[PDB]
RNA sequence: GGCGACACACGUGCUACAAUGCCCACUACAAAGCGAUGCCACCCGGCAACGGGGAGCUAAUCGCAAAAAGGUGGGCCCAGUUCGGAUUGGGGUCUGCAACCCGACCCCAUGAAGCCGGAAUCGCUAGUAAUCGCGGAUCAGCCAUGCCGCGGUGAAUACG
RNA sequence: CGCCUCCUAAAAGGUAACGGAGGCGCCCAAAGGUCCCCUCAGGCGGGACGGAAAUCCGCCGGAGAGCGCAAGGGUAGAAGG
């Protein structure tokens, strides 16, 4: 490379908000990040994060069965 | 709406005809002025005439459309727009 | 903007817009026609013609009455231009002593 | 705010009462 | 982009500064800050890295947020509007869905005023 | 040079299942990276600001290597476009430097964009090459919201010594390039 | 089913655009009326609308009841905001045979326009205007922000 | 009405008509000298804002691009960048 115009890469640690440590290069020592892909949705098996749900409709409302046969 | 506790309303009328349906093997138009008639689950399938005030407008029923009402699908106003 | 009613009968928007083509000759005076209001009736001698109109120095109310609704409309202009006329240059008429 | 339901001056003027204004 | 997604003004009282999230009013907002233990009247810009991280965990964890908040909004009424119930019907000309008056009024859901 | 996590996997992970999985026949064969091409559109700079001296130094942050100007090849109407206008940047990413962007870029960058719901599985060029185009440089753990004047996104190709796409899927699949479908 | 339509236009009003203000809490002072399948104390369930219990009263007794602005303390710090509360998603409560068209209320989420309004134009001369809440008639419920009343605090200005 | 390019012009040069078509009356301090380096248009495929067309990657692509301006000749084994 040429000199003088490039940002120098130092060994660097980007911090997770999982806890995750990773141990890589960088123009920055340290960083801190709020996600990476050890804790990501997309990337950790399929964690259906807040809707587990399952649809639930429609047929699914079964309030109920009480209307006459 | 009307009260979780109270029941799920349907006409009694229009249950009856759809049930009798369902034993002898469905399906025909069933011609009704129950708009206040809720969809249910057993209604799945056939395809029910709603009177809108004038007309008795078909109305193929899905699993989709299962909680709503019996005049929602058969509209009261003709509009197509202005001028 | 320019309203129009029709009391007791049924108009075409053609006698609609004939009315705005009629009122048009006010602008004639440059003065701003504020919210105009056209009353179309038939009595039982002749048709109707009344009209309100608010302009910057004052009030245009005036009535039209012909067996014929084309010529009442007409004669309802006429009692506007006059009134509105007055009103336009009745201020010019002491500027001296 | 007397338009907002969602306050204890908006329930006053509603007429009404709830979380945001309790009896 | 704190939480989540969106990076909540600094400056501000925690349970305000988590209002400016789609899908966190007064409620969600005073809610979170109890089921984590943190004081509503601390900064955000006085958070411990642990305070907020305690926060985002929970909040993208327990509600559904941001984009797929809107997604599922725009799901319903996808839905509502291919089945062609009469609220589908509202939404399907861009007219009120809550049985408002429309012979005058109406101008939220219409846009300003179109000449004729 | 420089052992990095990824250069390492490539060579003990990757290597070894590809050769399975295809059955290659000489070592020169089985896929490698060649190079990854960032690119900077731009040209919200033409002439407004092309003070996108600012933009190079972002770009350098999250490379660690100077980008190059890109200039206009011909004169453009409805774009207001003078011929010889800075529109662009591009820095051509090689050995250590490309593996450590990509590093990142596979840890911590596409886990930060907005909604991300993966790759997209046809930016396959059909030569055994992939593209892929980003909205925002917040994704990237170098730049922070203090530090920037403004959105703007970016062009990535990476290029792969495979013949063909089924080859590149499986490469950067198993290097760890998450895919939607 | 419609009277509740909706490219548009006009009249009446409500709520605002904020710090003489907004939110949370603690705490005060009215009057006129209304109330037996009626008003409902108190106890319990639910964040709540409300549900279940359940005493009193033909009512100067008992209840609707809390008056609100106000006062004390705390937050907000000039930002389309802790302004504004429109629109929309979702979830409930109630009346009613029945709330698609088309009820009201509650709660989560949404959080529009609007930064004081051109031409023009309304009211009011004192307990008035402005601001603030409470009742009633109609009424199952209610689109009442309408209407008829009732008190609270309480100005400016009139050469002519 | 002078000058340039093509055709007429009968495969050397030349060759007329109030014959058929266009241009000049400038310009460039680099758009000049030299050394070194580089190669186009266009088609398909791929890529945030980004489109027929901006910039990026891939494969094809001998010259159809470029060469200040008309036309012609020339030209990437460069006269182009
Ligand atoms: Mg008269
Ligand atoms: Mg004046
Ligand atoms: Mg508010
Ligand atoms: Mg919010
Ligand atoms: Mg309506
Ligand atoms: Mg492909
Ligand atoms: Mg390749
Ligand atoms: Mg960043
Ligand atoms: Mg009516
Ligand atoms: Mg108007
Ligand atoms: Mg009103
Ligand atoms: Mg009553
Ligand atoms: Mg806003
Ligand atoms: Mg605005
Ligand atoms: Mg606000
Ligand atoms: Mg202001
Ligand atoms: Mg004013
Ligand atoms: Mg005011
Ligand atoms: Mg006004
Ligand atoms: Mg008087
Ligand atoms: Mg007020
Ligand atoms: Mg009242
Ligand atoms: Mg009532
Ligand atoms: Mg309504
Ligand atoms: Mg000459
Ligand atoms: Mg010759
Ligand atoms: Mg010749
Ligand atoms: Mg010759
Ligand atoms: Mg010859
Ligand atoms: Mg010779
Ligand atoms: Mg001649
Ligand atoms: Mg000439
Ligand atoms: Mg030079
Ligand atoms: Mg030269
Ligand atoms: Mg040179
Ligand atoms: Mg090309
Ligand atoms: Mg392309
Ligand atoms: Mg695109
Ligand atoms: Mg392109
Ligand atoms: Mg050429
Ligand atoms: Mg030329
Ligand atoms: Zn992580």
């Amino acid at each position: 490379m040429k000199e003088g115009i490039h940002p120098k890469l130092v060994p660097a640690r980007i911090i997770c908000g999982c806890g995750n440590v990773i141990e890589t290069y960088s123009t920055k020592p340290e960083i801190y990040v709020e996600v990476c892909s050890k804790c990501h949705p997309f990337y950790t098996g399929q964690q259906r994060f807040v809707d587990t749900e399952g649809r639930v409709e429609r047929f699914q409302r079964r309030y109920g069965d009480s209307y006459r046969k | 709406p009307r009260s979780l506790k109270k029941g799920v309303f349907v006409d009694d009328h229009l249950l009856e005809k759809v049930l009798e349906l369902n034993a002898k093997g469905e399906k025909r138009l069933i011609k009704t002025w129950s708009r206040r008639s809720t969809i249910v689950p057993e209604m799945v399938g056939h395809t029910i005439a709603v009177y809108n005030g004038k007309q008795h407008v078909p109305v193929y029923i899905t699993e989709n459309m299962v909680g709503h009402k019996l005049g929602e699908f058969a509209p009261t106003r003709t509009y197509r727009g202005h001028g | 903007t320019m309203n129009i009613t029709s009391k007791q009968m049924e108009i075409t928007p053609a006698i609609r817009q004939h009315v705005a083509d009629r009122l048009a000759k006010l602008e004639k005076w440059q003065t701003h026609l504020i919210n105009p209001h056209i009353i179309l009736s038939k009595e039982p001698q002749g048709f109707v013609a009344d009209a309100t109109i608010n302009t910057p120095n004052g009030v245009l109310v005036a009535s039209g009455k012909h067996e014929d609704m084309y010529t009442a409309i007409n004669e309802l202009i006429n009692k506007l231009e006059r009134q509105l006329n007055k009103l336009q240059h009745k201020g010019e008429a002491r500027r001296a002593a | 705010g007397k338009g907002d339901r969602r306050t204890r001056r908006g329930k006053i003027w509603r007429g009404t009462y709830g979380k945001y204004r309790p009896r | 982009a704190r939480i989540a997604g969106v990076e909540i003004p600094r400056n501000k009282r925690v349970d305000v500064a988590l209002t400016y999230i789609y899908g966190i009013g007064k409620a969600r907002a005073k809610e979170a800050l109890e089921k984590t233990g943190i004081n509503p009247a601390t900064r955000v810009k006085d958070l411990t890295e642990a305070e907020v991280v305690r926060l985002r965990e929970y909040v993208e964890n327990t509600w559904k947020l941001e984009g797929e908040l809107r997604a599922e909004v725009a799901a319903n009424i996808k839905r509502l509007m291919d089945i062609g119930c009469y609220r589908g019907l509202r939404h399907r000309r861009g007219l009120p869905v809550r049985g408002q008056r429309t012979r005058t009024n109406a101008r939220t859901r219409k846009g300003p005023r179109k000449t004729v | 040079p420089l052992d990095v996590a990824l250069k390492r996997k490539y060579y003990e992970e990757v290597r070894p299942e590809l050769i399975r999985r295809f059955g290659y026949q000489n070592v020169w064969e089985v896929p490698r990276l060649e190079k990854v091409v960032i690119n900077q559109g731009l040209g919200e700079a033409k002439e407004d600001a092309r003070i996108l001296e600012k933009a190079a130094q972002e770009l350098a942050l999250i490379t660690g290597q100077k980008p190059a100007v890109t200039r206009a090849k011909k004169s453009i109407s409805n774009f207001k476009l003078r011929k010889g206008m800075p529109i662009g940047l591009r820095v051509t990413l090689r050995r250590d430097r490309m593996w450590i962007f990509l590093e990142k870029l596979l840890n911590v960058a596409l886990p930060r964009i907005r909604d991300f719901r993966g790759l997209n599985p046809n930016s396959f060029d059909g030569r055994g090459n992939y593209n892929l185009g980003l909205r925002e440089q917040l994704i990237f753990p170098e730049i922070t919201y203090d530090m920037v004047d403004a959105l703007r996104g970016m062009d990535i190709a990476v290029v792969t010594t495979a013949e063909t796409d089924e080859e590149a899927r499986a490469l950067l699949e198993l290097l760890g390039f998450p895919f939607r479908k």
